[PDB]
């Protein structure tokens, strides 16, 4: 007798998946939606380079530590990589203020150009070129400073003069700058650098004003000194103009940078791993993903176009059939 | 199987039958063998594509955690940004644990419903001109050449034709 | 269809029956018609009606996004806003679109299924009183006139009566 | 034969669904769940009218900027419509300190009511009738100020003494108001408004204290002014009471207002947009929905009651079935 | 159901079988009782119970709240967080409302296909040797003692063994 | 006739659940996946008693209030609960700098220990043995002050010399310390206290600094009281030092606590509710829940192990069938 039977695909698949009903099932087909591979390195996004900050610091790299000078001048980026122990930032101990909201303004470009903003020929009758410290030398000079900011000191002979400076930004483009107050641990020092007398330090802007008078006292030791900087910045954007005036006390203004925004979002890496010579789509903080699918367990922080991260270990479909060989 | 055909009141399935995922396995005089039907196995490949591809579309967006730092004075809003970051996290990782979970049922279930309804088309022609033997197979009352067997696959059987020696075998 | 009735064993539906979703079409001496079944109609009207209901009611809170401004020294908190307000707006527009290509997949199976239903109860009356014939309709082995038809639609239709008529003829 | 066929329901519909097997699906019965209509304009909200300010700013208007005239008074509001390109604003150069914090203040309010917090004759041995200025004209007077502060500046004749002021506030609401310390571009200016001496403004309450004192400094020239005003703005509770201290370069709070805080949430809405007389219960930046609907796909800023905000262009529900006819 | 089978073309259940969920009723010369199908209720049991600990598994996470204060000048602050905290515990009521009325459609559907699958089975072994009532019973055209009744319930039938004996009566 | 019928469980239960299709189904079997109950009192977590502040807020426990003597000294918590209505706070009229963020140090803390970290001997040529008040009395003593700072005085006979002190932290803990400045009414009790010229207090640590200056002025009375303190606090890190430098107007640290973290979270409860000698693994702010289920709707907030927290009265899954009996 002639048989006509009805049935179904099998085969040689041992994969498994699970569903609200039953775990552990063997289908004949299947998709995995999540990718679990990263390399662990450090890639171009869009063709750029990411910027390694090496031995330096955000504040080191930007307020020019004369042991970042490697970096010294332009930089474009795709995104920023900090080393987690870089030794050079801020050589002679204070506070930059806004800190925080500088490293994320800082993420938010992609280029710097770096400008003489104020010469040191700005500032009438005072000192420009003795404004160095032993706390923050150059692998040569064992006593440097800054190389955006000048300390300026009073002539041997003189008093101490109201100082002045005006910077129009006739530009495109905002403009990233920064300055300080110094205070020294006691009177003397005070009298030796400024002479007598109440100072100050007041800046302005169609939009922001800044005014600061010295507060003389010991503080402890830190690289060496019992004084202090208070360390500032600011934006001066397209079209506004910065006045300066002092008698006293100013780390004035000398190098800035030309800031230009990024359209996209930026990032700003604290890892140990590697920059090598390789284009990438998605970067996370902790390797490329090269991947088609549609979920990733690496990691929640990235550039480019990355998957959707989750906690799973896995995300199966079925697709076929359940298999009985 | 939900719909019971799939292991199965056809227990087992066919590593003979290559070209699809349902079909038929037939046996006469001029031989034996397996052949897919197309349109049912198609059409699955099809919605299964499509599902597959719709949950791919409509997970294609990404929360991006940021790398922002806080002060010693900014506890609050740090862990507010914590607190928003693992929220957001622990929604889609849900999202997509349980989809994946519930999908699956719900594929299983099709590919069994799309095996019993091949079944009933052919119970529904054969009627009494075969005898059922349970396993999803029908051991015909008759002569059933491969011209009959096409007959069977391709929905155009003539029951009247056959009844004939059908009754008699019977 | 997953119930294997729409489009279908019964394939193509009636643009002449235009009072339900299901019913039946029936052709006699005294003519031809078609004729909704309210019963099963209506009440896949009140399970769709309740399934539409309770998503509108589950889907019924908002998610409020916020005008505040934010300072040149607030790019951080203001960035957490714009984050956490896009991610919600991501999870809410997922939610809704996958909720109605599921709820879109099984409502069609639910047709499905209450066509498949109504043949089975109809193939419960007749018995072998009508040849099935595959395609949803019956063929009477018998006489049956307005009366008998309406008999089978209100679910009376008297098998011991005819079954005589029937078995000759069949 | 006679026929009994089991069948189900066509039509001539040619509208869609899509499921996750399958996109295009022709349906007999169909609901959409998303609205994408607008009225583009602005309405009445539970029967309350919307607050234009026109040609000001939220600043201009609150501080009582000479040209916001016909603000002043009395305020109700369901919600607030500040135009994109208004001019009327701060006209004496300087910053509102805590802007945002008092645009979201503002904006959680539903009336204001004017009144004299402290008059004129309150500061005792000092000019209150000049104060006034061209970076700051009415219509008519080319030179004005402010219609809520007073410029207080010394009698011809005299010193600038210390000049005090108090206000208990006994009623239920909680009061608005602001105050202001002005920083001159240079000492001969701060000599003629307010004598030579170091100078001071001190405020205070059961819960806060201020105190600042001029600081001194050309700043670049903003509607010909290159000093500037330091405002200030703050919220003196039911029970509390202000305790004012000067001795120069006070501006002082003149008017102030009483404030209701709205029990729902407010809205400050930056549109172009005509407010007309018409009525709605949902209102979006972008313009009214009239709908039932659950979903819609307009704006996610509003008041009122709305559906909820997707992204989607569609979100049709089948009802019927499969059309095949 | 969707199946077609609770309540039903078989109206009600049966307060008597105590012993599962799914079964059978008979009745012969030697008495009458009910009795439970161990195999489908056990592996319904099974799923129904993973399917519980899948849901408690995945919904085993929790957004926490946070009793931080804010002073009079973070009004934006504190409202970002009351705004998150409310969105969060809005997108979860949503997912676990929605959940728990999708799934127990999905589980009553479920206990319909077993008891259709239950009678299909039956109804495949007794063929012509038994007449269909209407509320899921056979009325077998032979005696069926205990020993056959107990035939039927384990898949074991011997449709040859009553034939003879089943066609005469008809 | 012998049959055999196919069938279903039916039992004589009541409970029904909803579905998508149909509201009120009733079925054999279900389970309840959301927990309502709780114990309207606190407990023990993993085995350690919550902090009771009484009739004290943080604020006074914290700088030592002389009311709030039953807490002082060591403590250690698994959490706080902090009395709606406490009255004994800030004594002495003032604002206590950056709160919030100081309430919520302490709330990610689970001991400290009060050591004299100053003791009143530090401070040369001043009095530090009166520096009481009547804002601010005991139980016993009706003129006192905060137990963890020393309000200095001049000596009658002299000026108020320049005073130093220091403290080098060499633990493994970091530290909770307080100071404040005193601002006089007016210039006759500034020179009682202090005598006369430009008064200041400075603090200062390897990554912190601090100067402020008194602000003379008559504010509204608390507690009899028209001065007022500004109160500061801050944590000195281990291995770092702090210097204090004063000549006037100093509140000086005196008591300061070793402040030991949480790995955990950390909560602060403000509620009536009883504390009881009982264990708990979930305390929610309204009750503590022993429960199995996954849901509940009793609080959102809360420490331990809890379930997800949802707006539902009920989440009844069906796992039987329709019951008809
Ligand atoms: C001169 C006089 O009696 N003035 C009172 C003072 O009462 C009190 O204040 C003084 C300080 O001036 C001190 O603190 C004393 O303990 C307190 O009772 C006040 O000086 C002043 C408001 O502080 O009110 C005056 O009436
Ligand atoms: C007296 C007064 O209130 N305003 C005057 C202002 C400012 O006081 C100072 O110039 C500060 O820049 O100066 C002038 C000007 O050129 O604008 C004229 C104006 O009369
Ligand atoms: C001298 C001193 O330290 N305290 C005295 C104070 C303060 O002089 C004022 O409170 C400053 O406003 O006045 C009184 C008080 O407040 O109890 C008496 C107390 O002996
Ligand atoms: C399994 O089957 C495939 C066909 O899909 C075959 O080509 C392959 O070599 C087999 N693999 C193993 C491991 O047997
Ligand atoms: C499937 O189940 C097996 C137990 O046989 C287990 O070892 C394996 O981890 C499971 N696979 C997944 C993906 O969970
Ligand atoms: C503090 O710590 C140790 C004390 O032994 C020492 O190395 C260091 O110099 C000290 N610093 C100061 C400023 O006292
Ligand atoms: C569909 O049918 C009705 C006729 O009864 C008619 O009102 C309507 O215009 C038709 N629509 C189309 C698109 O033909
Ligand atoms: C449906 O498919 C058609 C193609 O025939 C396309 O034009 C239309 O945009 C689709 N509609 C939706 C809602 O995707
Ligand atoms: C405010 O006024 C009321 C009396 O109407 C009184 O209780 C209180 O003393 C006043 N407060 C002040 C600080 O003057
Ligand atoms: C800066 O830019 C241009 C110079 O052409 C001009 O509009 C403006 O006067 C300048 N601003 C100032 C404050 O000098
Ligand atoms: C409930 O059902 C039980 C069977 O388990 C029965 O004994 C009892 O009589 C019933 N209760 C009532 C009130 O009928
Ligand atoms: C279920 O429906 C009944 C109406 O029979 C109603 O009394 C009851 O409140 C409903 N229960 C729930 C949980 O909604």
């Amino acid at each position: 007798s002639d048989k006509i039977c009805i049935g179904y695909h099998a085969n040689n698949s041992t994969t498994q998946v699970d569903t609200l009903l039953e775990k552990n099932v063997t289908v004949t087909h299947s998709v995995e939606l999540l990718e679990n591979q990263k390399e662990k390195r450090f890639c171009k996004i869009m063709n750029k380079a990411p910027l390694d900050l090496k031995d330096c610091t955000i504040e080191g790299w930007i307020l020019g530590n004369p042991k970042c000078d490697l970096l010294l001048g332009d930089q474009s980026w795709s995104y920023i990589v900090e080393r987690p122990n870089a030794q050079n930032g801020i050589c002679y101990p204070g506070v930059l203020n806004e800190l925080e909201e500088l490293k994320a303004f800082i993420g938010s470009g992609e280029r710097v150009e770096r400008f003489e903003m104020f010469p040191k020929s700005t500032w009438a009758g005072v000192d420009t070129s003795r404004g160095v410290t032993n706390a923050c030398p150059s692998y040569t000079i064992d006593s440097s400073f800054y190389r955006n900011l000048v300390w300026i000191v009073k002539t041997d002979s003189a008093t101490y003069p109201v100082i002045k400076g005006t910077y129009n930004n006739t530009g495109t483009q905002p403009i990233l700058y920064f300055w300080g107050v110094h205070h020294p641990l006691d009177t003397t020092v005070q009298d030796n650098l400024y002479g007598s007398g109440d100072k100050y330090v007041r800046m302005g802007t169609e939009s922001m004003n800044f005014a600061k008078s010295p507060e003389i006292a010991a503080r402890p030791a830190v690289n060496g000194q019992r004084s202090r900087i208070d360390y500032y910045w600011s934006v001066l954007r397209p079209g506004e103009t910065l006045n300066v005036e002092s008698n006293g006390n100013l780390i004035a203004p000398w190098y800035a940078y030309k800031f230009v925004s990024t359209n996209k979002k930026g990032a700003v890496f604290k890892s140990d791993l590697p920059i090598e010579n390789c284009d990438a789509t998605c970067q996370t903080i902790t390797g490329v993903l090269r991947t088609n699918k549609t979920f990733q367990n690496v990691s929640p922080l990235w550039i480019g176009e990355c998957p959707k991260y989750v906690k799973s270990e896995s995300l199966r479909l079925a697709t076929g059939l359940r298999n009985v060989p | 199987g939900i719909f019971g055909a799939i292991a199965g009141f056809i227990e087992g399935g066919w590593t003979g039958m290559i070209d699809g995922w349902y079909g038929y396995h037939h046996e006469n005089s001029q031989g034996s063998g397996y052949a897919a039907d197309r349109e049912s196995t198609q059409k699955a490949i099809d919605g299964i594509t499509n599902k597959v591809n719709s949950i791919i579309n409509k997970m294609n967006t990404q929360f991006e955690a940021v790398d922002h730092e806080f002060s010693n004075l900014e506890r609050r809003i740090g862990n507010l940004n914590k607190r928003m970051e693992d929220g957001f996290l622990d929604v889609w990782t849900y999202n997509a644990e349980l989809l994946v979970l519930l999908e699956n049922e719900r594929t299983l279930d099709l590919h069994d419903a799309n095996v019993k309804n091949l079944y009933e088309k052919v119970k529904s022609q054969l009627r009494d001109n075969a005898n059922d033997l349970g396993n999803g197979c029908f051991e015909f009352w008759h002569k059933c050449d491969n011209e009959c067997m096409e007959s069977v696959k391709n929905g155009t059987y003539d029951y009247p034709k056959y009844q004939k020696e059908s009754k008699l075998n019977r």
